């Protein structure tokens, strides 16, 4: 019993139950090949983490602004705002940095343990971890990376990926912010719904 | 501007380069590339009566082997460069920068 | 019964069902969204 | 505008075409009692005509001297709705169909009589496989990388 | 290793000067081509190491940038100026014939020698100070030349691409334009018009 996304339905044989978040869910057989399964485990990790941060930074500044504690533009209107650098400059910075980091992480995906040390400072390396869970400086509070911890990371990541999808599609149809949508719904739910939104 | 000057300079420099500069390169390339051959054998050995090369004219008492054919080739180059610079000087052509 | 489902699975019959469904679909789409040289939603 | 064309919203010939079409249908309409069903049909064609020309004018189609839309397929971002976007949609659907059919052929190829399922469709298997086409680009990209897309030494 | 985590090519053991294992297209798979590439790479590195200051220093002075310093030859009666001095032979056909004969002779002299190790590092008259003394220090100087020259090549690429992104500029003019407002003067504006 590892949990069933469809109760009656059996699990694909290639989902052992050793992966965190394994509810037996691969109806289109994308992870039948094991290398695909590894790659998609890293992909779900990174999409889920970025989605958690993004959903947070999209929803919380809005609810803070609407309460009045602070004044922050809407997540979609944040792009148009004026900043201390040209947005092109911001982009080139972001691209160079991500181009370095992502390629180091990728080196770890292909050849695990190969990028664990600082190439500048030959000391201050990383301990040997698992692909997708770098230890050392990346875990300063030194929490125990066990199951239920990884399972919670994946659960909040999946809920946050769905959340982000809901944010972009919602804002497309409603022209407002996600917390604005929640207020509008809680107002009169039976008459404020995607049914009435269309 | 003076045709005799440009033609004499260009042809003298061409003969000079072909004599003291590019002669060894020329000879090693014409030696490794060799005579044209059909079916693994030269055109004359294959039976073309008129494909025998002329060794009489190619003999020169010039110590290095520079001969009449070398004169004709390099001098031809020098005259083509010469009439190039002559014709190109009297142009009046100027591109708009 | 099993043999009849088998017959209904045969190439020409499955083809008429499949293309008839596809035709009804495309017809209705051109009924609610007629003309259209372009994808207007961008 | 592009290629010497003019927007159809600004084209005299385009509006002349809409006018002549509508007046033509109204010439047909003068023959029938306005309550009759032929009349309502010609009115529906007229409303559909106005919808047509108004939509072509709205969505930014350029017109030739002929007063007819011309499509800009160069890739100019002002006209991706004329080719590039419906083109990506097409490639998604065609890739879906071909990927599903290939999945079926691979699935039945080791059967005891393969041709048997090519002339009598295994509909349960087909239904199992149709929705693999939803993710066909990831599946085919992963197969290309893994070396499962192309047969070896053929 | 140029890219940590990547298996070095089979034919790059690290012994060569400037060999960090970079040949992702396996262009040095054949050894003859690789040796030719070491020679040609050093030639480009040295031309670049000479040409970069020749591009920058006249710009720091009142003389024009590296682009303007070629411009008299476009117009017919053009005469060059070296340090503001209208040099008499500055006409284009003059210095053009001069350049062809001189450059052709010298470089062709390199074409007619095949050691092949002398085609990379000849020395002799070209090492009068004798920096080839200590073979360890001479080899470290080989790494020195190769990294310096690769750096100069990259810089030259920056100069040409900046020149295309700001026609009629100077590397130091571009630099000053950046120093004015680094956060609003960037390649970002050229990449994103
Ligand atoms: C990673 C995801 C990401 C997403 C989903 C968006 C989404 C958006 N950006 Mg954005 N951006 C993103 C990353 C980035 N942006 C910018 C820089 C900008 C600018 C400068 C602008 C946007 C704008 C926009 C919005 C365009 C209008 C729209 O879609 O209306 C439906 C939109 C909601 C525009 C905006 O704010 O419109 C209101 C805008 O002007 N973004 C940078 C830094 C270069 C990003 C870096 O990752
Ligand atoms: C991530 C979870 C999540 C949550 C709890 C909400 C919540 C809400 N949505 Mg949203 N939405 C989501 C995901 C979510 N949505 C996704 C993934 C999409 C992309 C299709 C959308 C797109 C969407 C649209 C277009 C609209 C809403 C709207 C609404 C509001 C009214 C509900 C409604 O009208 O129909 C709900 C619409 C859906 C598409 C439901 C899909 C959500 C799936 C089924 C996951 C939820 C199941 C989950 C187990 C039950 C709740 C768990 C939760 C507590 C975490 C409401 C506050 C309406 C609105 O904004 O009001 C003006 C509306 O117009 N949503
Ligand atoms: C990768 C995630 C992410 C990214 C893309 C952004 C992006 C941005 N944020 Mg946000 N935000 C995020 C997550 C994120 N945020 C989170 C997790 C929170 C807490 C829940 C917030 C809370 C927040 C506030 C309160 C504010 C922003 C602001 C901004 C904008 C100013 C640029 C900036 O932050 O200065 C540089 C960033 C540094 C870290 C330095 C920018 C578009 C500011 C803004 O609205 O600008 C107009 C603003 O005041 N953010
Ligand atoms: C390769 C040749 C070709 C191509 C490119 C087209 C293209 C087109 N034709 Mg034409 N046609 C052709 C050959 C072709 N036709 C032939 C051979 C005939 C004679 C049988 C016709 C007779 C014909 C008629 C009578 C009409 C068209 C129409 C159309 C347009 C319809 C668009 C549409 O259906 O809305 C959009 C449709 C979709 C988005 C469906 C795809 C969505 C799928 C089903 C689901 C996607 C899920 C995600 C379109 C631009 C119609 C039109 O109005 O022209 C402007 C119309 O009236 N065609
Ligand atoms: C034409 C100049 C040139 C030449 C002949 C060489 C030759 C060589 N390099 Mg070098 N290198 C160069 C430029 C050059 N390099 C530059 C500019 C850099 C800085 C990025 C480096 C940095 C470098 C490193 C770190 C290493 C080498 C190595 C090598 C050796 C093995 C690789 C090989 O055989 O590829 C042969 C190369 C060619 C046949 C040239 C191909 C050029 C193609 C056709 C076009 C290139 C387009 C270019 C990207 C344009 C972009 C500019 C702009 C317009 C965007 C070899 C002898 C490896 C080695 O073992 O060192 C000995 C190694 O570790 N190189
Ligand atoms: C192979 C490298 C190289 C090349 C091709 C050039 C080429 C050129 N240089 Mg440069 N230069 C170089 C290296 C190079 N230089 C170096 C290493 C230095 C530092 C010592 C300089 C410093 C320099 C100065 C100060 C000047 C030039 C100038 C010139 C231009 C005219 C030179 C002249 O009038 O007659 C030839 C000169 C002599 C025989 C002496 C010319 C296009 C001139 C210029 O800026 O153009 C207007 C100028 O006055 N150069
Ligand atoms: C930082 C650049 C650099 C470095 C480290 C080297 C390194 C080396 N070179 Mg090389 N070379 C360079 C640039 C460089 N070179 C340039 C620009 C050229 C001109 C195209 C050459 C052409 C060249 C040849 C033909 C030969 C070498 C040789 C050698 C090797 C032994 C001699 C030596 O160590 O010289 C020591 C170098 C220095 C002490 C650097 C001095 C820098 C000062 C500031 C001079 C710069 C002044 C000015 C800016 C440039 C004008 C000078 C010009 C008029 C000559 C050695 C590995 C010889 C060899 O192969 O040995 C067997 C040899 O045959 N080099
Ligand atoms: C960031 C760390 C770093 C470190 C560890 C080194 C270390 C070294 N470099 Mg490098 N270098 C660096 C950055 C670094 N460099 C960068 C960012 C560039 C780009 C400009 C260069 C470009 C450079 C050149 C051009 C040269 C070196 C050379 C050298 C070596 C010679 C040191 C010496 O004085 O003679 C002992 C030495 C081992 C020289 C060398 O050949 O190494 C032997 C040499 O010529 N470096
Ligand atoms: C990365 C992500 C979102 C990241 C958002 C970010 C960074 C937001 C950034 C910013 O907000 C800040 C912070 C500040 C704002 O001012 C500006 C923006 C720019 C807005 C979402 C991923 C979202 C990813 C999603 C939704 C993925 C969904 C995948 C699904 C459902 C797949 C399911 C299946 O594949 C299985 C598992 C098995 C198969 O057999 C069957 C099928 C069904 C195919
Ligand atoms: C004896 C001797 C000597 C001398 C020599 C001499 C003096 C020489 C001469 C030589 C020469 C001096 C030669 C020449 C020339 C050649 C040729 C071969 C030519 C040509 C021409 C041409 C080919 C032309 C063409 C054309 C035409 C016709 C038309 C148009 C224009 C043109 C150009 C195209 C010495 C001392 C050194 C040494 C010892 C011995
Ligand atoms: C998904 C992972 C990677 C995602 C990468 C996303 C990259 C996004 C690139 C955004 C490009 C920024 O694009 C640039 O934005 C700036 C900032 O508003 C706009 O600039 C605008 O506002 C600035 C504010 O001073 C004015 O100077 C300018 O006149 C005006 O146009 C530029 O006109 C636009 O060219």
């Amino acid at each position: 019993k590892k949990g069933e996304w469809l109760p009656g339905l059996a699990s694909p044989g290639y989902l052992t139950g050793s992966l965190p978040g394994d509810n037996g869910f691969d109806p289109l057989g994308l992870a039948e090949d094991p290398e695909n399964l590894k790659w998609f485990v890293q992909a779900e990790l990174v999409n889920g983490r970025w989605a958690m941060l993004g959903v947070a930074g999209m929803l919380l500044p809005e609810v803070f602004t609407s309460i009045g504690i602070i004044n922050v533009p809407k997540w979609y209107d944040a792009g148009k705002e004026e900043y201390f650098a040209s947005s092109s400059t911001l982009f080139v910075i972001e691209f160079i940095l991500f181009h370095y980091v992502e390629i180091r992480r990728w080196q770890d995906i292909k050849n695990p343990g190969s990028v664990n040390q600082d190439p500048i400072f030959k000391q201050y390396s990383l301990p040997a971890g698992e692909v997708g869970y770098p230890g050392g400086i990346f875990n300063p509070l030194n929490f125990a990376p066990t199951l239920e911890a990884k399972e919670k990371e994946i659960a909040n990541g999946r809920l946050a990926m769905l959340a982000f999808l809901g944010f972009i599609i919602q804002h497309n149809v409603t022209g407002k912010g996600p917390f604005d949508n929640l207020l509008q719904h809680i107002s009169d739910p039976w008459h404020n719904t995607i049914v009435q939104t269309l | 501007l003076n045709p005799s000057l440009v033609i004499s300079l260009s042809t003298g420099l061409s003969l000079f380069l072909g004599r003291f500069v590019f002669f060894n390169f020329q000879r090693e390339n014409v030696a490794k590339q060799g005579l044209p051959e059909q079916n693994g054998v030269t055109h004359f050995e294959a039976g073309d009566t008129r494909a025998k090369e002329y060794v009489s004219l190619l003999k020169s008492n010039d110590p290095v082997g520079f001969n009449i054919v070398d004169v004709l080739a390099w001098g031809s180059i020098g005259h083509i460069v010469a009439y190039y610079i002559l014709a190109t000087s009297s142009n009046g052509y100027d591109p708009k920068f | 019964m099993r043999d009849l489902k088998t017959y209904l699975s045969v190439a020409p019959v499955a083809s008429t069902l499949w293309f008839a469904a596809l035709a009804g679909l495309l017809i209705e789409i051109n009924r609610f969204f007629p003309d259209a040289l372009t994808f207007p939603f961008f | 505008d592009i290629a010497g064309l003019t927007p159809c919203k600004d084209s005299k010939q385009f509006a002349k075409r809409e006018k002549q079409s509508i007046k033509k249908l109204e010439s047909s309409l003068k023959l029938y009692a306005p309550d009759s069903a032929p009349a309502l049909a010609i009115n529906a064609t007229i409303e559909k005509t106005k919808r047509r020309f108004d939509n072509y004018g709205k969505q930014g189609l350029l017109c030739g001297a002929d007063g007819l839309p011309h499509l800009i397929v160069s890739g100019d971002q002002r006209h991706w709705g004329e080719f590039i976007t419906p083109g990506i949609l097409f490639l998604y659907i065609a890739g879906w169909i071909g990927w599903v059919g290939r999945s079926y052929l691979i699935a039945i190829r080791d059967d005891k009589k393969p041709t048997q399922k090519e002339i009598i469709i295994d509909v349960p298997l087909a239904t199992r496989l149709v929705f693999r086409g939803f993710s066909w680009p990831i599946a085919a990209y992963r197969e290309l990388l893994n070396g499962e897309l192309v047969a070896k030494d053929v | 290793d140029w890219m940590p985590g990547q298996p070095r090519p089979s034919y790059l053991d690290g012994s060569a000067p400037g060999d960090f294992g970079f040949d992702p297209l396996r262009l040095g798979e054949v050894p003859e081509n690789l040796e030719r590439f070491k020679e040609s790479e050093l030639i480009h590195c040295r031309w670049a190491m000479l040409a970069v200051p020749g591009i920058l220093v006249p710009e720091a002075l009142g003389l024009g940038n590296w682009v303007k310093a070629q411009e008299w030859a476009a117009l017919p009666g053009g005469q060059a100026t070296y340090l503001g001095n209208p040099v008499p032979w500055g006409t284009l056909p003059t210095i053009l014939v001069i350049e062809f004969l001189s450059i052709a002779f010298v470089e062709h002299q390199r074409s007619m020698e095949k050691d092949p190790e002398k085609k990379k590092y000849p020395g002799g008259a070209f090492d009068p100070l004798g920096y080839s003394k200590d073979p360890k220090k001479f080899h470290e100087y080989k790494i020195k030349e190769v990294k310096n020259g690769r750096l100069a090549l990259l810089a030259f690429v920056g100069i040409c691409v900046q020149q295309s992104a700001y026609p009629g500029t100077g590397p130091l003019e571009n630099l000053a334009t950046h120093l004015a407002d680094p956060w609003h003067n960037t390649i970002g504006n050229v990449l994103i018009p």
